[PDB]
């Protein structure tokens, strides 16, 4: 009945988001403090030029010409050697921010397939609240994930029954429940109110009128009387 | 150009290499009790 | 050694130094915590992670902002300045339930997360 | 009892005191060694802030605080070990403090205190609790709900092949069954050493981490 | 070691979320069997489910 209005209601989600996108430029810092740490690591990397170790000297024609190659190549050496420090500890830490980064990507081929080529069962996985769907946007040395996901807002306090019994078999619904809207009782769903009429149809014969207290009587509809 | 000691917002920027420092918690630097005094100690009159 | 007596040794009150400054554009009070230690060498408030100068504290309760530490966190509000709270601890939800009872869900939203 | 470390003992090394005991010249020499000191802080305090945010992620899947009602009606569930008991002064629970009893900042490496106080750790505890146990499997997609424990049960039942007739005949039996079982792991942890080991031991392996680091 | 505790952490937030937040049709993630419900409890750096 409402294909139009539930469109509308993706439609508007998509336009809040686009509108928070363009005015929330910290939004990709998820993206971006990674490719920071690929910054500021090709920073130091960089930096670490700079740095000498105890060097006399950062120019590399400026350690040959003046020392004798008995000492300057092995001055050379043990510089060349704190680089090599440098590049264990860049791919180290490198490789562990890889190993994050494969996890994402192992977490990202199981939201491409469990999100994308279907719907992921596990909660909080792929959104906050339950999970539609996921669309992907590729992004700089990364991926953007737009969760579509069911989230309830507004909540009212209702009415249940704990069971009826008519004549001797106790009822319980196993699809519906029995529901009281202020005036009415019929039976509805777990999860959304839909009005119905009670009959075989919304209830199911189930334990026992021997132990409940509070024991109530109603009607059960024969099609055949 | 901004000093690295006037005042904790300049040594935050000095430190950040940034000259516009958004929302956050940062450091700076460290906080330590200076060597008021010197304790030597001898026994009692060993 | 000279008398007989026994002392603790507590390493003498140390640690870092945090800066709480919001938004250059937005405003330029800064805010000085000083992790592990106690207020010593420093309108000003103690916190378990420091003392902290330049906040207030304030008994209500607002959106949690830039946490601090110890369940403290600090808001730009009010002129105005920085204030350090105990986190928002929210309203009460849960009572008594039974088989009469249900929490329905009217409305919703889709949300692109 | 599934043993699981979340957070880690977050620490933080002024490698300014850390390595040079009040030589400003040790320190200027460090930082000839250019950012390794400052990457390993940054890169501490970003696993700070990761148990930071898991305890965000992990304990505060609530953004706003719940609590417990002083009326424990659950229908025979017995949780006297694991809601908090208000009667003593923290707001921890029974099992919680046998769990705190079993296990076990001076030379330059410095401790930060969780964001999150161990009594606001306790409270996020109790407030997911809650969420189970009165809103129901609603509590983290957004705003609670109510759901009957007993009516969870059922469907429980329901989904593995059992009907809920045993609701109706033996609430009070299958409460019996939850509650003994908490008490064969309450003598589980008052007696075996090793029940918590999985804590234990990434206690322990972060103790001689640091004992570690202190004996380096 | 915290790589281990970050896989743990993002364990312990999908059992936040599927032992916690609802049933995991997870087998053998929530404890051995077919699971029902688990129940949190705080303790000093970890979890106990």
């Amino acid at each position: 009945e409402n294909q139009k209005l539930i469109a509308n209601q993706f439609n508007s989600a998509i336009g809040k988001i686009q509108d928070s996108l363009s005015s929330t430029a910290s939004a990709l810092g998820k993206l971006q403090n990674v490719v920071n740490q690929n910054a500021q690591a090709l920073n130091t990397l960089v930096k670490q030029l700079s740095s000498n170790f105890g060097a006399i000297s950062s120019v590399l024609n400026d350690i040959l010409s003046r020392l004798d190659p008995p000492e300057a190549e092995v001055q050379i050496d043990r510089l060349i050697t704190g680089r090599l420090q440098s590049l264990q500890t860049y791919v180290t830490q490198q490789l562990i921010r890889a190993a994050e980064i494969r996890a994402s990507a192992n977490l990202a081929a199981t939201k491409m397939s469990e999100c994308v080529l279907g719907q992921s069962k596990r909660v909080d996985f792929c959104g906050k609240g339950y999970h539609l769907m996921s669309f992907p946007q590729s992004a700089p040395h990364g991926v953007v994930f737009l969760h579509v996901t069911y989230v309830p807002a507004q909540e009212k306090n209702f009415t249940t029954a704990p069971a009826i019994c008519h004549d001797g078999k106790a009822h319980f619904p196993r699809e519906g429940v029995f529901v009281s809207n202020g005036t009415h009782w019929f039976v509805t769903q777990r999860n959304f109110y839909e009005p119905q009429i009670i009959t075989t149809d919304n209830t199911f014969v189930s334990g026992n009128c021997d132990v409940v207290i509070g024991i109530v009587n109603n009607t059960v509809y024969d099609p055949l009387q | 150009a901004v000093d690295c000691a006037l005042d904790p917002l300049s040594e935050t920027k000095c430190t950040l290499k940034s000259f516009t420092v958004e929302k956050g918690i940062y450091q700076t630097s460290n906080f330590r009790v200076q060597p008021t005094e010197s304790i030597v100690r001898f026994p009692n009159i060993l | 050694p000279q008398t007989l007596e026994i002392l603790d040794i507590t390493p003498c009150s140390f640690g870092g130094v945090s800066v709480i400054t919001p938004g250059t554009n937005t405003s330029n009070q800064v805010a000085v915590l000083y992790q592990g230690v106690n207020c010593t060498e420093v309108n000003v408030f103690q916190t378990r992670a420091g003392c902290l100068i330049g906040a207030e504290h304030v008994n209500n309760s607002y959106e949690c902002d830039i946490p601090i530490g110890a369940g403290i966190c600090a808001s730009y509000q009010t002129s105005q300045s920085i204030i350090a709270y105990t986190m928002s601890l929210g309203a009460e939800n849960s009572v008594a339930y039974s088989n009469n009872s249900i929490a329905i869900p009217t409305n919703f939203t889709i949300s692109v997360t | 009892t599934e043993i699981l470390p979340v957070s880690m003992t977050k620490t933080s090394v002024d490698c300014t005191m850390y390595i040079c005991g009040d030589s400003t010249e040790c320190s200027n020499l460090l930082l000839q060694y250019g950012s390794f000191c400052t990457q390993l802080n940054r890169a501490l305090t970003g696993i700070a802030v990761e148990q930071d945010k898991n305890t965000q992620e992990v304990f505060a899947q609530v953004k706003q605080i719940y609590k417990t009602p002083p009326i424990k009606d659950f229908g025979g569930f017995n949780f006297s070990q694991i809601l908090p008991d208000p009667s003593k002064p923290s707001k921890r629970s029974f099992i919680e403090d046998l769990l705190f009893n079993k296990v076990t900042k001076f030379n330059g490496l410095t401790v930060l205190p969780p964001l999150l106080t161990d009594e606001m750790i306790a409270q996020y505890t109790s407030a997911l609790l809650a969420g189970t146990i009165t809103s129901g499997w609603t509590f983290g997609a957004g705003a609670a709900l109510q759901i009957p424990f007993a009516m969870q049960m059922a469907y429980r039942f329901n989904g593995i092949g059992v009907t809920q007739n045993v609701l109706y005949e033996n609430q009070k039996l299958i409460a019996n069954q939850f509650n003994s079982a908490i008490g064969k792991i309450q003598d589980s942890l008052s007696s075996t050493a090793s029940a918590l080991g999985k804590l234990q031991n990434v206690v322990n392996q972060n103790a001689q981490a640091l004992n570690t680091l202190v004996k380096q």
